[PDB]
Parts: C-alpha cells; structure tokens; sequence
C-alpha cells in the first residue's frame, strides 16, 4: 500500500491549516524511517472550536494517530 | 456581557466596528432580537 497519506490538522485563530504529502512506501505495519516535508494545502477560515475528531469512512483501514 | 458572551474580539484586533442606527427598520416591542446575558466562561475569538 504505497500511497502513504500524511496529514497535519491545526485550528488556529479560527483558521484550519492542512499540510499533506503523498509518498511511496513499503512498510505498512509500522512507519518507515527517513525524512520528508509536508506542504501547506488549504487554509479554512471557519471559526469553530474543535475539541473532538472523527474519521469518516465508506461502508458497504489501518491508520496512525499522534499529537503535536 | 457583550464583550465576553455575545461577541469576543482578539486583543490584537486590527479592524473597524460600524454601528448603524435602525430604529425605523428593527423596532416594533421587538422580542425576536435578544442578547446573551449570562455565561460561565469567556468566549473565544470567532466563537
């Protein structure tokens, strides 16, 4: 599953910052070593206080979660 | 009450506030227009 989709989500001053980078990997069980950079993608001036986070999935999926 | 519960501004707010008197366009006793009077904490900016 080479499409490794890394994302960073931040809600600062009523703005949503999205950083992403799609890179080809071959280690799905764990996170491969190395270095990369995530580029700014979208700025969303919403104004919502986000305290909970829920992934939306299609239904008739292994992922990772850290904190900054 | 207003600065903390109804509309909260950042303390570094670089902006302008414009007030339009509308006694002829909003007054009735118009009850549909309220204000927030009580709250346990202070609002965040853009909340």
């Amino acid at each position: 599953f080479k499409n490794l989709r890394e994302f960073v989500f931040k809600n600062i001053d009523g703005y949503f910052k999205i950083y992403s980078k799609h890179t080809p990997i071959n280690l799905v069980r764990d996170l491969p070593q190395g270095f990369s950079a995530l580029e700014p993608l979208v700025d969303l001036p919403i104004g919502i206080n986000i305290t909970r986070f829920q992934t939306l999935l299609a239904l008739h999926a292994a992922y990772y979660v850290g904190y900054l | 009450k207003i600065a903390d519960y109804n509309y909260k501004l950042p303390d570094d707010f670089t902006g302008c506030v414009i007030a339009w008197n509308s006694n002829n366009l909003d007054s009735k006793g118009n009850y549909n227009y309220l204000y927030r009077l009580f709250r346990k904490s202070n609002l965040k900016p853009f909340e």
